[PDB]
């Protein structure tokens, strides 16, 4: 008996979008940075 | 709040100009019912000209009133508009100003900017479009699965070997035990050799089959 | 990514209630536990299968 | 999946040395499932 292969409670979508949040969200470009702190200070889903 | 702001940014300017009109050779300090009695009679007087001389127009099969139907509507409320030229020219004359507007940033939004997705063919390109991935698209995700054979034979291997290094070490340790150089037990030690009644047992016998 | 760059957890630990294995009164025991079998989770790695 | 002999009688070996027949193999056993490098499966 083997138990299945479980997934990460993450979609393909949000871990794309949190890598392209985190690697936003240190400052190698400015505009890129305010963007990505406006995500993060407006997206409705970003619990979980 | 903005929504009681539609009614009191106008009607609370008819305050100030019931203030400036009982201030024009008269009052000051007025009582408090009888300001809100004469700004109540304002905005009833303004809004009986905006219904009558409609009114007037639109007999005259006209959409938008001219001189002659606010000298009509006038009439009709008992005005003498002949005394208006005079009022108009006065010394004490004062101008009420006009009330605040709530967008006053107009645009201050830096806005979010996610494109995913496009339009199946019921729907038109001027309907706003699909929002991103997150909002409703879910895919199950797996554990990375290491199949090469070089590293599972590693693997194999290295944990065959420190098993039966494990193994022999503690029987070592727990039994009498034999050393190639003088009180070595800690490094190398040997299982101790011990005689049996029957060798050839032991021996031959295969033990797995 | 492909896959994940998130790590996978142990389902069991992160969702099941392991509490209700816990045995508070061994005389009143509220449900009747059964025997478990082996179940080899494949997900972990250093098994061989 | 199927435990090795080797394992299965290290299993045996370490279970029977914690039941209590004597203290110095019972330290041992201890000292060994607290210092192994290959305890997993």
């Amino acid at each position: 008996r083997l138990k299945p292969r479980s997934i990460h409670e993450l979609s393909v979508e949000q871990q794309l979008y949190y890598k392209e949040i985190t690697e936003a969200c240190v400052g190698s470009c400015e505009a890129k940075r305010a963007e990505a702190l406006q995500s993060i200070a407006t997206d409705p889903g970003l619990y979980q | 709040n903005p929504a009681d702001n539609y009614h009191l940014a106008r009607r609370r300017t008819l305050q100030v100009v019931v203030s400036s009109l009982l201030t024009e050779a008269g009052f000051e300090s007025a009582e408090k019912a009888s300001v809100e009695t004469l700004t109540e009679m304002l905005q009833s007087y303004i809004s009986e000209i905006g219904r009558s001389a409609k009114s007037y127009c639109e007999h005259t099969a006209r959409t938008q009133p001219t001189l002659s139907d606010i000298v009509v509507t006038l009439v009709e409320m008992g005005f003498n508009v002949d005394t208006l030229p005079a009022y108009a020219k006065r010394s004490q004359r004062m101008v009420i100003t006009a009330p605040p507007v709530t967008n006053q940033p107009v645009t201050p939004k830096a806005l979010t900017a996610g494109q995913n997705r496009p339009h199946p063919p019921h729907i038109p390109s001027h309907f706003p479009e699909f929002p991103d991935p997150h909002t409703y698209i879910k895919t199950p995700t797996y554990r990375e699965p290491v199949s090469d054979y070089q590293v599972l034979r590693e693997k194999a291997a290295s944990q065959r070997r420190d098993v039966e290094r494990a193994l022999t070490r503690f029987m070592a340790k727990t039994g009498e035990t034999q050393s190639l150089f003088k009180d070595d037990v800690s490094t190398f030690p040997l299982i101790a050799a011990r005689p049996f009644t029957i060798p050839y047992l032991t021996a031959l016998l295969p033990s797995e089959l | 990514p492909w896959y994940s760059i998130f790590p996978i957890d142990n389902e069991d630990l992160v969702y099941g209630r392991w509490e209700d294995n816990i045995i508070w009164d061994a005389q009143a025991m509220p449900r009747l536990l059964e025997p478990p079998v082996l179940t080899l989770d494949p997900n972990d790695e250093n098994l061989i299968l």
